[PDB]
């Protein structure tokens, strides 16, 4: 009887939330920037290559300073280069070869990575000895760790597939906070500019903004038709962009919660790895596996342009906070600067 | 000293050539035979090499050597073209450098023909003898032993006209080469000996360790492989022996009928060369389908 | 699963109390802080070669 | 300019170093290690020598690691890409759950785990080893239990060799790249202590057919 009124409550509280949304939508995007022009095709040649992984390259992330940039390899090995020099300057051999992450803290002291270990490894390099040196193992997840996020020198916010994600505070080691309520391997996530807010994204063809002080679940968002593998967040805070397998991107809105865009084609047919946005959201790139990455308008959803220098699946896309560049990194363990 | 005024109407009557200014039967039937071996070797080698151009799957250093191998003997092949509508008749009015340049083309592309093998038997010795899995390509290698086969090729072929020849000492001339001396002969013949004799050790010991480690474990690789190096040896032995003895003959006994049966030898060991591509190319399903 | 309920429950109350807005003011909004930061672009607005690191 | 060129030094050592450990890592056979829950897993990694175990050791002058992620309990699907150009698989089986049911048979769940394993866009050229644990209690079970309680399509004596064999094929019968790839079978011995020595020579024998692929010697 309780479980049969409970479901019945909540499936009448999902229809209310629907025509909720559904009266707030008076009309769409596509419509209301029909005046605005086109920008025009956005031609971004190669300007420098990276080399030197010796396996294919998993995952990446930019530094503050839009100069230093990080890389891990099935190899065993965390990169960190100087995208200007093309000079590998650090190179950190893990304790597992296994690593599906990366994460370059704002303060450029320490660097974080993780993967089917389940460990999250915090490295300090701004060491007095001057080589790199495990400061911290932060262990509790109970699986592989998809993605994580220094939200601060002394917290961070990761991902597992255990369908919950954790904020750590790196003295203490222990979880400071557990976020649960997804059903699925839960496999990428971003972080809002104020850091108060971030949202999650699942297997489940769902994503999850969650609370950092409160702890709770603010909205979720669906639409997807198959898993997301990756999300970013749009500049302005008040909405953010979903990529999944099914060959489709979706931007989303917060106050709105509904849907806006929907990027897609009927020519394209591979998954998506990684999405990013440009400085201003006009742009919006996204790494495919036909060995190249789109450039869409995210107002006017019309591709822009084509990076296509890699010879395997795009794994990892990432854009600087200056606006200047953009990185790329394949299986094919080789790293690309575009414009 | 050195006789670099005479004729070579000197040089041909000094031993028991004859210059046979009158077109002849045997003459015309074997400069057809040599036209077509030609055209034969030319055609088939050019097609491997754009086949190994065209598909990006033979880009690994065994292919590599394969189409070196394969301009090797496309350069062989002109080399007895341009032989042919030279020889008989013609003979008598080419002077020293054209004979020896005509003889030394000859010499090299043979030399390289012959050192592509022996540089692939040891590329496949070592490939085999590796125990790493996704091994990284490594061109360096190839390249390397590339230019030292084309080097030894061309050395072989000009050290004749310089300086080593039967010019200045006329009582030790050869009876195929009136020209050329007997020493090269003999120096050629050691080295596809030696060659020869090092390709069978190299196959050899390649079955010998895949026999064994593979016994203690549908089609048996056993048949195939001893099939392979039977095949690739006997071609070899079967293409180069009458010529070689041929050469030894010459340079050992006199009064022997050695100016009788050099042409078919020679057409012999140039059959080799169309022989080669076939018994190196067969084998790959990829290749022989990408034709 | 009557605690698994009641959770999903409480928590899907906090989302359908939401201060929505129409989707037009989204709409208008982004194409806003769109526009009022075309000039600091670089990738939209390719920038002349000598203010680019990558370049020179 | 002074100080910019130490970076230059800095760069050639770590690409040095790198390059070593590239080297030293290239000649290291990789294993998988798979099998159903409750399985002979635990026995072979104890006869060899949270989330993923690495088991590394030395046979014959030849170095091994063998990965385990029985630990894991996510989706497959997501992570099984990441083990792709290991140098086998070991696949661990138990035959006494022949009868055992976890509803369902055990059999069947490690059966259809092999099929979708073998059969893997992923793995479309690497060598499966198959153990097939628990030989003895098979062997006394069948005197009183017999096999058509999982194979109802079987016809034979209720004898170890014979419902061993079968296993075998009915295992061996799911690959699809009949030619691509071998199945390396190796019913467990614990008394002589042989695992090992299969091993080597199972992995010594996919290196020289690959290297005999790889020099026009198919
Ligand atoms: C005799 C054939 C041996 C097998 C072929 C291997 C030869 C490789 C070269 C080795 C250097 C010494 C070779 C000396 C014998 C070459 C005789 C020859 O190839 O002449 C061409 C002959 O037709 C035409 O003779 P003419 O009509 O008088 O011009």
């Amino acid at each position: 009887s309780e479980l049969d009124q409970l479901r019945q409550e909540a499936e009448q509280l999902k229809n209310q939330i629907r025509d909720a949304r559904k009266a707030c939508a008076d009309a769409t995007l596509s419509q209301i920037t029909n005046n605005i022009d086109p920008v025009g095709r956005i031609q971004m040649r190669t300007r420098r290559t990276l080399r030197g992984h010796l396996a294919k390259i998993y995952a990446m992330h930019w530094g503050t300073d839009s100069r230093l940039l990080v890389s891990a390899s099935q190899d065993g090995k965390l990169i960190i280069w100087d995208s200007y020099t093309t000079n590998k300057v650090h190179a950190i051999p893990l304790r597992s070869s296994w690593v599906m992450t990366c994460a370059y803290a704002p303060s450029g002291n320490y660097v974080a990575c993780g993967g089917l270990d389940n460990i999250c490894s915090i490295y300090n390099l701004k060491t007095r000895e001057g080589n790199v040196r495990v400061s911290r193992e932060l262990a509790g997840h109970t699986g592989y760790l998809s993605c994580c996020r220094f939200l601060d020198d002394n917290q961070i916010v990761t991902s597992s597939g255990d369908t919950t994600c954790a904020l750590w505070d790196i003295e203490t080691g222990q979880q400071t906070t557990t976020f649960t309520g997804h059903t699925g391997d839960v496999m990428s996530l971003s972080l809002a500019p104020d850091t108060r807010l971030f949202v999650s994204g699942a297997c489940d063809a769902s994503a999850k903004l969650w609370d950092v002080r409160e702890g709770m679940c603010r909205q979720t968002f669906t639409g997807h038709e198959s898993d997301i593998n990756a999300i970013c967040f749009f500049p302005n805070g008040n909405a953010f962009a979903t990529g999944s397998d099914d060959a489709t991107c979706r931007l989303f809105d917060l106050r709105a919660d509904q849907e806006l865009m929907t990027y897609s084609h009927d020519n394209i047919i591979c998954g998506i790895t990684s999405v990013s946005f440009s400085k201003s959201g006009r742009l919006l790139l996204a790494g495919y596996d036909d060995f190249n990455c789109n450039v869409w308008d995210a107002l006017k959803a019309d591709r822009a342009g084509v990076l296509a220098g890699h010879d395997n699946r795009v794994s990892c896309l990432g854009v600087t906070d200056d606006g200047m560049a953009v990185a790329t990194g394949s299986w094919d363990s080789f790293l690309k600067i575009w414009n | 000293q050195c006789f670099y005024n005479e004729s070579i109407a000197f040089f041909y009557n000094r031993s028991g050539k004859h210059l046979a200014t009158e077109w002849n039967t045997v003459s015309k039937l074997v400069m057809g035979l040599g036209i077509t071996v030609c055209i034969f070797i030319m055609l088939a080698n050019l097609l491997v090499m754009v086949a190994i151009y065209v598909n990006r799957r033979f880009h690994f250093p065994i292919y590599y050597l394969m189409a070196n191998l394969a301009a090797a003997d496309f350069f062989a092949g002109l080399a007895y073209f341009y032989l042919m509508f030279n020889t008989g008749p013609n003979t008598r009015r080419l002077t020293v450098s054209t004979w020896l340049l005509r003889q030394g083309l000859i010499d090299t592309s043979l030399t390289a023909s012959v050192a592509n093998l022996l540089a692939i038997a040891i590329e496949r010795h070592i490939t085999v003898f590796r125990m790493q899995l996704h091994t990284r390509m490594s061109n360096r290698r190839v390249v390397v032993v590339i230019v030292v086969i084309w080097t030894m090729a061309i050395v072989m072929g000009a050290i004749p006209s310089v300086g080593w020849n039967c010019i200045c000492d006329i009582e030790n001339c050869s009876n195929m080469a009136p020209l050329y001396s007997d020493s090269y002969l003999v120096f050629w013949a050691i080295f596809n000996l030696v060659t020869f004799v090092v390709m069978v050790v190299l196959y050899a010991h390649i079955f010998g360790y895949v026999r064994q480690r593979t016994m203690r474990m549908n089609r048996d690789t056993m048949m195939s492989l001893l099939k392979t190096v039977v095949i690739v040896l006997g071609a070899f032995i079967i293409c180069w022996t009458p010529g070689l003895v041929l050469l030894l003959l010459d340079v050992c006994c006199p009064q022997c009928d050695v100016l009788a049966y050099e042409k078919f030898f020679l057409l012999l060991a140039e059959f080799n060369s169309a022989m080669n591509p076939i018994i190196y190319s067969y084998r790959d399903k990829e290749m022989s389908a990408t034709f | 699963s009557i605690a698994q309920a009641r959770k999903l429950v409480e928590q899907l109350k906090m989302e359908a109390n939401i201060d929505r807005i129409k989707v037009s003011k989204a709409a208008a909004d982004l194409m806003a802080y769109c526009e009022a930061h075309a000039k600091e672009d670089p990738l939209l607005t390719p920038v002349p070669a000598s203010e680019n690191p990558f370049r020179e | 300019s002074a100080e910019d060129k130490a970076a230059v030094e800095r760069s050639k050592m770590i690409d040095r170093n790198l390059r070593e450990d590239g080297e030293k890592a290239a000649r290291e056979v990789k294993l998988l290690l798979l099998g159903a829950g409750e399985s002979g897993k635990s026995t072979i990694v104890k006869q060899m020598k949270t989330g993923i175990v690495e088991t590394h050791f030395t046979f014959k002058d030849l170095h091994f690691k063998m990965f385990d992620v029985g630990a894991q309990r996510s989706e497959r699907k997501k992570w099984i890409h990441c083990f792709e150009g290991v140098t086998a698989i070991i696949f661990c089986v138990a035959l006494s759950d022949y009868d055992l049911v976890l509803e369902m048979n055990r059999m069947h769940e490690s059966m259809k785990l092999f099929d979708s394993i073998c059969n893997n866009k992923w793995f479309t050229d690497t060598s499966i080893i198959l153990f097939l644990n628990k030989k003895d209690l098979f062997e006394e079970k069948i005197k009183k239990s017999p096999l058509t309680i999982c194979y109802p399509e079987y016809a034979g004596s209720n004898t170890y060799e014979e419902a061993a064999a079968y296993i075998q094929c009915q295992f061996e019968d799911l690959n699809k790249r009949k030619d691509t790839k071998e199945i390396y079978t190796h019913f467990t011995c614990a008394t002589d202590t042989k695992n090992v020595q299969f091993v080597f020579d199972a992995v010594t024998d996919v290196i020289i057919k690959n290297n005999l692929k790889d020099c026009g010697l198919f």
